């Protein structure tokens, strides 16, 4: 295969192929990051909809002044 | 030899090709985008923003230029309306030759990493086949995408070094480039609210170059690496399909109920302004409050703007269209030129009275008057015999106030009624039709072509979801069943947990 | 030997129990007069 | 033409409420759905006779 | 009938575009056996 | 085949039909009731023959707003009170 | 175990359906929904 | 540098042309009186 | 359609459902029914002298 | 032209028909 | 040996259902969309939202019962139980359309947790997953007709409602009000859809009479081992008698059922793609040409314009009691008729 | 500030959460008692 | 209210009668579950 | 400019028909 | 449309150069 200069400096960034923490690792704390996503796309959500209604969010197109 | 829909898989161990395939598709979307930006100017009229604006003309990619604070021409004109102007490089036509060029360069690199194909890069050194370090890519790619969010929200956005973004009243009648300010409370998740995009972007790119760098330094668990074939390119493209038609599904909807960033001079009005006569109410509080403030029926409606007016128009309703209506909206009901003027009808008793507005789910609709009750006054009868509504029995007069037919009064019932057919669509203009040889018949706005192509996509792409993830998951039986799968790990009972043949009894 | 309660028996009732109890609201309904 | 058969046999009939219509339309839905049933449930369990670069 | 100018155009190609895709592959599988 | 008893062998059981002649006429009475004391046009809002308009009205009470809504129905309850 | 002969908990079972569905079907023309 | 050893050979059948050709012909006649309009 | 062909036709609930004053209280069939009605009265518009569409 | 149009592509239709029948690939035995 | 597997193991086991870890999102949802149709078609009305009545409660029967969406007025709420218009109360919930809501959103997410299934049962048995792939159609057909349809338009109450006589009503207010029937993406629906129906009754029917002598029998059913490794019937014969009754036959039993997969599958994600035209009134309700001639040449008649006519017809004598919220009063004088009717 | 709505939303939260938790629960305990041998 | 009672009285000697009649054999499954 | 719209599809004939027949014979040509 | 035509040939000319530039058949010296 052709090594170029630009091919050595990025070399090490395409050199852990398949290396893996064991077990679980991290999937625990991705599911915390996971569930907090969910809930605050659900409120996202909620706003857009209008069930979820907040003082001083105005869901219209009034709230450009 | 391969089917025809399988010629593509030779990329899939070809990271060097995999590159030159994707330059080359990134070489097309930035030629198109130039091509169809330099159509789009050779056919737009600047001359009329009010009337006449790009909207009504099938404008697509300008309204996403101007939406990012492209405003002027080369020429010298401006989207605003404001001549003399100088936009320096970055004009309409600056961007377009910039995409061209840059289109050009893609392509060019797209050969040379086609005939490289073979880098040392894309080999494992352990193994020496082609392999690509997902996880860490991801990684890389996420960290820069943060950066580049957080510089889209903190430089160009802000006006800290950028020209801001297209901002206006709530209706649409004052809007332009402005630097905005990041709101930071919880108004900034209103879609309304300019600010919360800032905010949006200065956030969520800092959690992307956390999560960057998290993903470049922590290896992914066993556990998910297995699960997810991680090894598997093809896993890839499954989950990135799916975040690509949730995003194409957010788009559709922001586009159609309307957000900060579809901004109502860029795309038109939304079908829901219509619903809720957005339009109508404001119009009246302006003419409501020049009456309280003294002044005449004639000055109260001259004074209210033609491009106010303009939206009080079910023609600019972008749910009045057809899938084979093509073109500009202008093809149909013409150039808009003037408003004629606010029209009030009165029977022979001196009541007011008022033209039932036509519904955005109706191709026709009846032309039926009402008192400001709710009473069926006057209408246009199918049959005649035992009509008692009719304009000629009522004495229906039309009166205008304000624009081009200001202080007019019609009496004679043919015209009348002519009016009358037209109030049904809101308030009333005259139109070009010649110019264009249009034909009289609605069009939608690029907010309903732009609406209907993404929510489309988006379906088509969940389907593409489930085929490439199928694909991952089920890579060793894609030929077919093992031919040694015997009747035991099938038949019912034999085993405890499915599939699982440690678990006999 | 076989299991009285399963998986099964509670499908089953999930199902049957209010289509009996359903059967007989709309049973009495056929007596409603106005 | 057959559009126009239709609209005024709806009009002149109420075919939609007629039982044997809707046999129909459970004979129509159900043919297609037992149609993609089977063709997916003899296509998942293909016996493997050929590589990936071929049809199946 | 004043119908859309550009729909033979469009047909043309509609027709010719994927129909020719078509013929290319087959013309050449059989140059093979 | 899975280990669960067939049903075939369950619905001839003595015991079965012991308990289940006792269990299918109690939810059959059980969902009678519901309807006959007038339980159910409560719990589920829905009008009796009598409840649809009041007497001159020929008026549907239909809902018109949405956060007042249950505010509205409460009212066209009370304008047949 | 096997007491009860399934021709006859079929029988009894269809009997108990046509009753009920009878049942329904005379409502159709008594009470609420007849027309009268 | 060797030849790109990811080269694979393409086929069409007949049939599949015969096919392929009916989908085309058969869309073009249902569409084209909506591009026509 | 080779039995309504001697017009024995749909179900009719048009206004099988009342109140206890005899208010007709509309289900879904009766909104269909005035879907028919809609195709009944327009179809053929010229053809009808008489006030039923015996045929 | 639109006439031309719709004759065209059903007169191509009812050709292939002729060849997919007369001209198709023979289905040979194992 | 966690306790995550062992939940895997129990979720896996072989029993008279199987449960899986798609049955934790499948089953309460299937469960609860259709308990909500039963309980909302035994005793809910519609009368406030509809003016309605729609349960045998009130005296409808089967064809005419329903669970009918919400009033126009509550725009596309999620009308949550516990949302802002309801405040917890399950009785005006029931009486202001939050079953409809409860029905289609347990309803979408059951059909998730069914393909769910669909994947997890064929990875266990090691069968490819083209059953799941095909059941794509019916999602497709569903979140296009009772999600994005109404999403595109002022609310959920122009989407269909859950009855017999109700997706009638909404099988004619497409015809009326988006000429649906003109549709092409419709037209390749139907297509597929009669196609299957008649490639399910043609592949049938051929088998059946093709069978092989395989038992003395006059009923041939017996004759058949599942375990067999011999085809059935004979794919030669079968091959011979359509070539030379219909021209062309299958030679090949896996492109045969691909076909079958593939025809109705395909018709069905056609006719979602249109109903998404729908969701922005994005029809194809007329032929500009033919209506320009119509407009200047009063002799010009078509079938094309014979059905507006009918559309027509059907718009302006449903529309009052189909929108109540609109409050159309349409003097008789305004009615579109022919002469006499 | 702390609005009807937003109330609610918690309200709708926590019901959730004590449905899936106590779904799961029920299902950690059930898989303990009742395990495949092997 | 009072209806309520009505209404659920016959399921719980519904619940009560088969409670009775099949505890001896639900005990005897327990028993197998280790 | 009020040029001939024949002259758009005669264009488009002009160069894709010919094209198409060299292309058709110059792929059969290379897997052979 | 005319203008568009143009210049789509005159481009397509130019990647034909391109094309047998740089893809050419080889000449080699049998
Ligand atoms: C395929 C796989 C399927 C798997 C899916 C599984 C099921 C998931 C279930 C998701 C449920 C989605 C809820 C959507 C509710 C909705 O939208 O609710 C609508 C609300 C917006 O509410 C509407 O807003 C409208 C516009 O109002 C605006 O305009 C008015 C007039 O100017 C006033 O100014 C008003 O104040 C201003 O807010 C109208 O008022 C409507 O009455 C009101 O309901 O959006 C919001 O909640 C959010 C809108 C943006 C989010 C993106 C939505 C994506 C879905 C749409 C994509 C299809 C696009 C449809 C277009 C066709
Ligand atoms: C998406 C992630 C995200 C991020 C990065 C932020 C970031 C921020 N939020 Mg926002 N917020 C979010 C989501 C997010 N929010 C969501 C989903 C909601 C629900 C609508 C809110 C609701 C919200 C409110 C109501 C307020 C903020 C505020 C703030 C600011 C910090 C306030 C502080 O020091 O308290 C610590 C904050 C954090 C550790 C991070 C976020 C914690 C939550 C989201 C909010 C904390 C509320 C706070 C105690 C109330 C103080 C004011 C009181 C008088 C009501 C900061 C810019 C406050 C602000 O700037 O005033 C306008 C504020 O009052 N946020
Ligand atoms: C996201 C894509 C997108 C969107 C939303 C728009 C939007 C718009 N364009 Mg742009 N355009 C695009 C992409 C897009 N364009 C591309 C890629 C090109 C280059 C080809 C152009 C070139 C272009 C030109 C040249 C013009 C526009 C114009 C317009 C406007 C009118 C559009 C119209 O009449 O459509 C009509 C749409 C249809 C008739 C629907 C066609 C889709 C068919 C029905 C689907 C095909 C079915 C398929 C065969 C089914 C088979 C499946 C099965 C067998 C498996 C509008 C604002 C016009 C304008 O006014 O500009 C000034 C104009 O003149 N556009
Ligand atoms: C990022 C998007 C993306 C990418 C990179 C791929 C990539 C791939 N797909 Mg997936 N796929 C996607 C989206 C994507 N797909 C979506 C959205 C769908 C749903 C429609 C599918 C459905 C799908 C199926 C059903 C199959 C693949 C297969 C494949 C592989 C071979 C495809 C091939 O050779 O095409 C060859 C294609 C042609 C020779 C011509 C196609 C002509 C099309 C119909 C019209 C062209 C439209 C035009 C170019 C406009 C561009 C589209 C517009 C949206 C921008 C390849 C790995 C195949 C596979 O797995 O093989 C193992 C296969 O069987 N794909
Ligand atoms: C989702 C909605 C829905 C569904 C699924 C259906 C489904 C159906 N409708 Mg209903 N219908 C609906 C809505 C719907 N309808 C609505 C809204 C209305 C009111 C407007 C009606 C009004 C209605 C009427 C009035 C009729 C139907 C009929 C039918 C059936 C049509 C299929 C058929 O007849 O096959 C049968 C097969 C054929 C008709 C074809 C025979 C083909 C011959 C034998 C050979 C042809 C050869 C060909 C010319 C050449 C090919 C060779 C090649 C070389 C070219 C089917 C049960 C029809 C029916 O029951 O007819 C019996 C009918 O007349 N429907
Ligand atoms: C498990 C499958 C399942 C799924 C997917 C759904 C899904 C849904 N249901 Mg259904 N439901 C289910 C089972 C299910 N339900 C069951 C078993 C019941 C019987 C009790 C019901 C009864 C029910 C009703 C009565 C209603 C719904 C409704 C809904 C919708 C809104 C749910 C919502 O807002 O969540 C919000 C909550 C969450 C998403 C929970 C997230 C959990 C996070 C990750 C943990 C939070 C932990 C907590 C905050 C920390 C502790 C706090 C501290 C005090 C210690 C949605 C379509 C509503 C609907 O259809 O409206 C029309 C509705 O009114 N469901
Ligand atoms: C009206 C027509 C129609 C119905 C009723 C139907 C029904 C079904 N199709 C299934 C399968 C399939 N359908 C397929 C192709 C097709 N299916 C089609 C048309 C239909 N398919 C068509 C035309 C095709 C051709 C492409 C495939 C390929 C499959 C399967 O593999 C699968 C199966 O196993 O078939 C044997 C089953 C999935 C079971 C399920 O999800 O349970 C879970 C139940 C859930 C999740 C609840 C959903 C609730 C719904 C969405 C809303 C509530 C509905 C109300 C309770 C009832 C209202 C009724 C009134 C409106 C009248 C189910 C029996
Ligand atoms: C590669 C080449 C082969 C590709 C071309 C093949 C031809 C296919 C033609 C398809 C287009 C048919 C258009 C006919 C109308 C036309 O001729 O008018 C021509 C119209 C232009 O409109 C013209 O504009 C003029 C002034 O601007 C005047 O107004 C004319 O009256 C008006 O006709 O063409 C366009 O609008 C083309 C762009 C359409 C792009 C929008 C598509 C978005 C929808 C996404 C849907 C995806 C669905 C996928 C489903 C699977
Ligand atoms: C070389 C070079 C150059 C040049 C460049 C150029 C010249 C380019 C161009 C480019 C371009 C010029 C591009 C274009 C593109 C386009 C495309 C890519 C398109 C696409 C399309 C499509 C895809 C469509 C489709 C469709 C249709 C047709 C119909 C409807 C539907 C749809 C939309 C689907 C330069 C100097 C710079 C530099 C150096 C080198
Ligand atoms: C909603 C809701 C809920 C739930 C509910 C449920 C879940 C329920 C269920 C329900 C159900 C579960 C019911 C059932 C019913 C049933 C029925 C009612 C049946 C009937 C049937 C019949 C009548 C039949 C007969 C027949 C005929 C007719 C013919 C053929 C034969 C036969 C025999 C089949 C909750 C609580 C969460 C809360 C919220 C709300
Ligand atoms: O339905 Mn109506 O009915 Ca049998 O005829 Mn009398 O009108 Mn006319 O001719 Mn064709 O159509
Ligand atoms: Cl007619
Ligand atoms: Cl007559
Ligand atoms: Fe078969």
């Amino acid at each position: 295969a052709r090594r170029t200069w630009l091919g050595d400096i990025l070399r090490p960034l395409n050199s852990e192929y398949g290396k893996v923490a064991p077990g679980w690792g991290t999937t625990p704390l991705m599911a915390v990051f996971m569930g907090l996503f969910l809930v605050f796309l659900l409120i996202i959500l909620e706003i857009y909809n209008s069930t979820l209604i907040l003082d001083g969010v105005n869901v219209s197109w009034k709230a450009l002044g | 030899g391969l089917p025809w829909y399988r010629v593509h898989t030779v990329l899939i161990n070809d990271p060097g090709r995999l590159i030159a395939a994707h330059l080359m598709h990134t070489a097309l979307v930035a030629g198109w985008a130039g091509s169809m930006a330099l159509y789009e100017l050779a056919t737009f009229d600047p001359s009329d923003p009010v009337l006449n604006p790009m909207w009504r003309q099938g404008m697509f990619v300008l309204p996403f230029m101007a939406r990012l604070g492209v405003t002027g021409s080369w020429s010298g004109w401006s989207i605003t309306g404001e001549t003399g102007i100088d936009p320096g490089f970055w004009s309409f036509e600056g961007v377009a030759l910039a995409h061209i060029v840059l289109s050009g360069l893609l392509f060019l690199a797209a050969c040379w990493h086609w005939v490289y194909w073979d880098l040392e890069l894309f080999r494992d050194p352990r193994t020496g086949e082609p392999a690509l370090d997902l996880p860490k890519m991801f990684g890389i790619h996420l960290f820069l995408a943060g950066l580049l969010c957080f510089g889209f929200g903190a430089f160009h956005l802000t006006g800290l070094f950028g020209p801001g973004m297209w901002v206006s009243d709530p209706y649409g009648l004052t809007g332009s480039v402005q630097p905005v300010a990041p709101e930071w409370g919880p108004d900034g998740f209103n879609p309304y609210n300019p600010g919360g995009v800032v905010a949006h972007h200065i956030a969520a790119g800092i959690v992307g170059i956390i999560a960057g760098l998290f993903h470049i330094l922590v290896r992914p668990p066993q556990r998910l690496y297995k699960a997810l074939r991680m090894g598997n390119i093809e896993t890839v493209l499954s989950s990135s399909i799916a975040a690509v038609f949730f995003a194409a599904f957010v788009v559709a909807g922001t586009m159609w109920y309307g957000s900060a960033t579809t901004p109502i001079e860029l795309f038109g009005p939304t079908r829901y302004q219509w619903d809720s006569s957005y339009f109508q109410q404001e119009i009246n509080r302006r003419v409501q409050a020049s009456l309280a403030s003294g002044a005449t029926l004639e000055e109260a409606w001259s004074a209210i703007p033609e491009k106010l007016a303009f939206y009080d128009y079910i023609g600019n309703n972008p749910a009045k269209g057809g899938l084979f209506r093509t073109g500009p909206m202008n093809k149909g009901d013409g150039i808009a030129q003037a408003w004629k003027g606010h029209a009030v009808f009165r029977n022979k008793e001196g009541e007011e009275l008022f033209v039932r507005r036509m519904p955005a789910f109706f191709e026709s609709f009846p032309v039926i008057l009402t008192d400001k009750n709710g009473v069926v006054k006057a209408d246009i009868p199918f049959r005649r015999a035992e009509s008692k509504y009719s304009f000629e029995q009522q004495g229906v007069t039309v009166s205008f106030y304000g624009g081009e037919l200001n202080g007019q009064t019609f009496t004679d019932p043919p015209t009348v009624k002519s009016y009358a057919r037209k109030a049904i669509f809101g308030e009333i203009f005259e139109f070009d039709t010649e110019t264009l040889n249009s034909d009289g018949i609605f069009r939608t706005s690029p907010r309903g072509w732009f609406t209907f192509a993404h929510a489309v996509f988006a379906l088509l792409f969940f389907f593409g979801h489930i085929w490439h993830g199928a694909r991952t998951l089920f890579r060793d039986v894609f030929s077919g069943i093992d031919p040694e799968l015997s009747p035991e790990q099938v038949e019912w009972g034999f085993y405890q947990k499915v599939g699982d043949v440690t678990t006999r009894r | 030997s076989y299991p009285i309660f399963t998986v099964r028996w509670v499908a089953v009732h999930t199902l049957a129990v209010p289509t009996i109890f359903f059967l007989g609201a709309i049973a009495a309904m056929q007596f409603i007069q106005r | 033409g057959t559009f126009n058969f239709m609209i005024v046999f709806q009009a002149e009939h109420n075919i939609l409420m007629h039982p044997f219509h809707q046999l129909g339309v459970a004979g129509v839905f159900g043919g297609a759905l037992f149609c993609a049933m089977h063709g997916s449930l003899v296509t998942s369990s293909l016996i493997r006779e050929t590589t990936e670069t071929e049809s199946a | 009938m004043e119908v859309n100018q550009l729909g033979l155009i469009a047909t043309a190609l509609f027709v010719l575009v994927p129909s020719v895709f078509l013929i290319i592959l087959y013309v050449q599988t059989e140059s093979q056996q | 085949t899975t280990g669960e008893r067939p049903f075939s062998d369950i619905i001839t059981s003595v015991r079965y039909w012991v308990i289940h002649s006792i269990t299918i006429p109690a939810l059959f009475i059980a969902g009678w009731l519901f309807v006959s004391t007038g339980l159910a046009y409560d719990v589920f809002g829905t009008p009796r023959p009598d409840s649809y308009y009041a007497q001159e009205q020929r008026s549907i009470p239909l809902v018109t707003d949405r956060f007042e809504a249950k505010q509205q129905v409460e009212t066209f309850l009370e304008q047949l009170k | 175990g096997g007491r009860i002969p399934l021709w006859i908990v079929a029988t009894v079972a269809g009997m108990g359906v046509i009753v009920i569905v009878g049942l329904f079907f005379y409502g159709a023309y008594a009470g609420l929904g007849s027309s009268l | 540098m060797e030849p790109n050893p990811n080269r694979q050979p393409v086929e069409l059948n007949r049939t599949s042309l015969y096919l392929g050709l009916l989908l085309i012909l058969v869309l073009a006649l249902l569409f084209s009186s909506y591009f026509f309009n | 359609i080779s039995t309504m062909a001697f017009n024995l036709n749909g179900f009719n609930f048009n206004h099988s459902v009342i109140d206890a004053k005899g208010n007709v209280i509309n289900t879904w069939a009766d909104i269909i029914n005035r879907a028919n009605l809609g195709m009944e009265v327009m179809h053929e518009r010229n053809a009808h002298n008489f006030p039923l569409d015996l045929a | 032209m639109e006439t031309i149009t719709y004759v065209f592509i059903f007169a191509c239709i009812i050709a292939l028909f002729f060849f997919a029948i007369f001209f198709r690939e023979p289905p040979r035995i194992t | 040996r966690g306790w995550f597997d062992i939940l895997d193991d129990w979720l896996k086991r072989d029993r008279f259902v199987f449960v899986g870890w798609s049955g934790i999102l499948l089953f309460p949802c299937a469960y609860l969309a259709l308990g909500g149709w039963l309980t909302g078609t035994t005793f809910v009305t519609s009368w406030y939202t509809h003016g309605l009545a729609s349960s045998y409660l009130e005296g409808c029967n089967f064809l005419t019962v329903a669970v009918s969406t919400p009033a126009n007025s509550m725009g596309h709420s999620l009308l949550l139980l516990w949302g802002p218009e309801a405040q917890g109360d399950f009785t005006r919930w029931c009486q202001l359309g939050g079953l409809w809501t409860f029905i289609a959103l347990h309803g979408a997410f059951g059909l998730i947790g069914f393909m769910l299934r669909q994947f997890e049962i064929a990875r266990l048995v090691g069968v490819r997953p083209y059953n799941a792939i095909a059941f794509s159609a019916p999602i497709a057909v569903f979140v296009s007709v009772f999600l994005i349809y109404p999403l595109g338009q002022s609310s959920w109450f122009f989407a269909p409602s859950f009855g017999v006589a109700a997706i009638f009503r909404f099988l004619l207010f497409f015809q009326g009000f988006h000429n649906w029937t003109l549709n092409p993406f419709h037209m390749m629906g139907v297509a597929g859809v009669l196609g299957g129906a008649l490639l399910c009754a043609i592949h049938g029917a051929t088998v059946e009479n093709t069978l092989f002598q395989d038992g003395e029998g006059a009923s041939t059913f017996r004759a058949f081992n599942p375990t067999q490794a011999e085809e059935t019937y004979s794919m030669v014969t079968a091959n011979r008698f359509w070539s030379q009754i219909f021209g062309i036959a299958f030679s090949n039993k896996r492109w045969l059922h691909f076909f079958m997969l593939f025809v109705p599958v395909t018709g069905l994600w056609m006719s979602a793609i249109g109903v998404v035209g729908l969701a922005l009134n994005l029809r194809s309700y007329d032929f500009i040409s033919q209506e320009i001639r119509a407009a200047e040449d009063p002799e010009f008649e078509t079938f094309y314009t014979k059905n507006l006519l009918l559309n027509e017809g059907i718009r302006a004598w449903m529309a009052p009691q189909d929108q109540p919220h609109e409050n159309f009063v349409f003097p008789e004088e305004v009615l579109p008729r022919g002469n006499a009717l | 500030t702390i609005t009807p709505s937003l109330k609610g939303f918690f309200i709708g939260l926590l019901s959730g959460a004590v449905v899936l938790g106590l779904t799961f629960a029920v299902l950690i305990a059930i898989s303990q008692i009742d395990k495949v041998q092997r | 209210d009072w209806r309520v009672l009505v209404v659920l009285l016959p399921v719980l000697l519904a619940a009560g009668w088969a409670v009775r009649n099949i505890l001896p054999y639900a005990v005897k499954q327990v028993q197998k579950l280790l």
